[PDB]
């Protein structure tokens, strides 16, 4: 089991949910924020959610990520 | 088979 935090996302109205050390790099373009995550198996997804979307609480997680 | 893809209109 993973003893980091996990931050969900809301992936086209889908409730994704990705670990904070599977997160590479976060870009917030504005409105939108699109991340790269880490899966597994030689290859990785993204994902991109809007600023109302995301909680704050987790949102303040996005910055400490945003690279 | 892993690595999906969004598609928002900015």
């Amino acid at each position: 089991g993973s003893h980091m935090a996990t931050v969900k996302f809301k992936y086209k109205g889908e409730e994704k949910q990705v670990d904070i050390s599977k997160i590479l790099s976060v870009g917030r373009y504005g409105k939108l924020i699109h991340f790269l995550y880490d899966l597994g198996g030689g290859k990785a997804g993204m994902g991109m959610v809007s600023e109302k979307d995301a909680p704050k609480e987790l949102l303040q997680m996005l910055e400490k990520q945003k690279k | 088979g892993e690595g999906e893809e969004e598609g928002e209109e900015y």
